[PDB]
């Protein structure tokens, strides 16, 4: 028996011809620290997003989940993921036939079954998992998106490009390598990244894209930066911090091994 | 004492049976040649008669394991030949009058028969006490032999591989791929319509076949149905007293595994539903002391949900 899935040696297939959406459920399920009218701390739910990613196209499909989905409802963990896939189901229905992907990659195991049930009206769709681990939880910490998701007041499909307009200058495997590192970093440390995607006062995000206008050597600038970034916390994690093992090795650190 | 075995047990014999043979009842085994001819003193109930041949003439210490389940009686004598033909135990019924002679002569026939030990009997009947007649009469081959490696399938109930009802809604599809009680009741009502707690026998049986008939396909039988059992919240509202008892089935049954992951998650999803608020309270009790049992037993948070479970903590003002 076959157990495809996303790793080093084939991670080419995301930009080949074929359709492939990456599912993180990772946020779908979230919670605040909250008071209760007694005074006492506990958690209660806040909202939460499916990411659903073309690496191709850029395309991102963002499912927000309004805390509504919670209410009454038991064992909110283990639902989240079957939610997941109820939606990721009824985003394929929707699409005409050439639109639904081919492979579904997810971040987190717990979503094969969930996905293959409530997709076994698409026998032909690939549903595996990944052995990069790719950051796409931090896409909230993407203050644009953070905000939008905290304040819905209703269940919305809201449609978005992680590429900007990088495609009419670079290939989808530098963009996507881009996208990554930029998350990554964000994953790494919120505060430093962010800094760095802002090199300079004047440096202004355009209102329908998602990260800074930057030329082409500033972002040879950040992405350097941002590099450094992600690093010196893998040397710092790993108490092993060299210079010294990083022949495409940091291929590996950047994708997530 | 259990003296009383000697008068009122019951008795198997075996004849023509090839010296070197390996034959057994329950957990006990014996080495077969011209002193042995069988069985004495066995507690009167169900059993489990297992035996290979030797591999390949000179003994290479295997033969593929075969068995067949008895109902033995107080008093009872059931005479059992050797095929020479098939290198098996034919379980034709013997000539009465051959059983007659044969009950004449258990006299002088004592020197050639092992006493069952007794001393195995309190772990056999933990594994076995929910295995009924109609249990075997339903689950056993067409021609009544397990076999580790045509005839000798055991006919174990037909499990369900869509957990939802025809034309579920997606909302249903989740409820019911979640909580498998539609599907667990759709089995019980067409195997056991009057008596659903039937399942429990089916399931000692599947456990007996692969512990000691080493037939694979009977511990993946076991494991479907546990988990169709397990993960059947709403139906331990409805059938409480069923899951009593399949606590302490699965005590025993457990007991003998050495834990070589499929039943750490099911088993931690039974002990969710189980010790829940919402239950009786002695099924509550019960399922809060065996998942502590199993917890000091195994190294495992069985109270534990799973790690990938969580939300994302967000920090907010």
């Amino acid at each position: 028996p076959t157990e495809p899935y996303l790793s080093s040696q084939n991670y080419g297939e995301l930009f080949s011809n074929q359709i492939i959406w990456f599912v993180d459920d990772t946020n779908v399920y979230r919670v605040t620290i909250h008071k209760t009218f007694e005074g006492n701390l506990t958690t209660k739910p806040i909202n939460g997003a499916i990411f659903i990613f073309n690496p191709r196209t850029g395309q991102l499909f963002l499912k927000i989940i309004h805390t509504s989905v919670w209410a009454g409802q038991k064992r909110l963990g283990q639902l989240a993921k079957w939610k997941t896939a109820e939606e990721v189901a009824a985003l394929i229905r929707s699409l005409p036939v050439e639109e639904q992907p081919k492979q579904i990659i997810v971040t987190r195991k717990g979503m094969l079954d969930p996905l293959e049930v409530h997709l076994l009206d698409f026998p032909n769709i690939v549903i595996k998992g990944s052995e990069l681990q790719l950051p796409f939880q931090a896409c909230l910490k993407v203050e644009k998106f953070g905000d939008l998701i905290l304040k819905a007041t209703e269940p919305q499909m809201v449609l978005f490009n992680l590429y900007d307009d990088w495609l009419k200058t670079i290939s989808s495997y530098t963009a996507f390598s881009r996208l990554i590192l930029i998350l990554r970093a964000l994953h790494v440390n919120n505060d430093r990244a962010k800094v760095i995607l802002k090199p300079d006062k004047t440096t202004i995000t355009e209102p329908h894209h998602i990260w800074p206008t930057l030329t082409d050597e500033e972002w040879i600038k950040v992405e350097v930066q941002l590099k450094d970034l992600i690093l010196a916390d893998y040397g710092k994690k790993n108490n092993v911090n060299v210079a010294s093992l990083t022949q495409s090795e940091i291929r590996d650190i950047i994708l997530g091994m | 004492l259990a003296k009383r075995l000697f008068f009122e047990g019951a008795t198997v014999v075996i004849l023509n049976m090839p010296k070197g043979t390996e034959f057994g009842i329950d957990y006990n085994s014996w080495e077969v040649g011209p002193k042995f001819r069988g069985v004495k003193m066995i507690p009167p109930g169900i059993h489990f008669l297992h035996y290979s041949s030797v591999d390949k003439a000179n003994p290479k210490e295997v033969g593929p394991r075969m068995g067949f389940f008895l109902s033995l009686h107080q008093r009872g004598l059931t005479v059992l030949r050797w095929s020479t033909l098939r290198e098996e135990v034919d379980l034709s019924p013997a000539p009465e009058s051959e059983v007659e002679a044969m009950r004449a002569n258990l006299q002088e026939l004592d020197q050639f028969l092992g006493p069952y030990p007794y001393a195995t009997l309190k772990k056999w009947i933990s594994l076995t006490n929910f295995i009924s007649e109609a249990t075997v009469e339903k689950l056993q081959p067409e021609n009544r032999q397990i076999c580790a490696f045509a005839g000798t399938e055991i006919r174990f109930s037909e499990l369900p591989t869509q957990m939802f009802p025809e034309g579920a809604t997606p909302a249903e599809i989740t409820k019911h791929s979640m909580d498998l009680s539609y599907a667990l009741e759709t089995v019980l009502n067409k195997q056991f319509p009057s008596s659903p707690q039937d399942v429990l026998g089916e399931l000692q049986f599947a456990f007996v076949c692969f512990l000691l008939g080493n037939v694979y396909e009977a511990f993946e039988h076991w494991k479907r149905l546990l988990n169709l059992l397990c993960r059947s919240e709403a139906a331990m509202m409805k059938h409480h007293t069923l899951y009593i008892n399949l606590i302490s089935i699965l005590y025993h049954q457990l007991g003998e595994i050495p834990a070589d992951n499929f039943l750490t998650s099911t088993l931690q999803v039974f002990f969710s539903s189980a010790c829940s608020i919402a239950v009786d309270a002695t099924l509550r009790k019960k399922a809060e002391k065996f998942q502590a049992h199993l917890t000091k037993k195994f190294r495992w948070d069985f109270a534990a949900e799973p790690e990938d479970c969580a939300p994302v903590v967000v920090e907010l003002p």
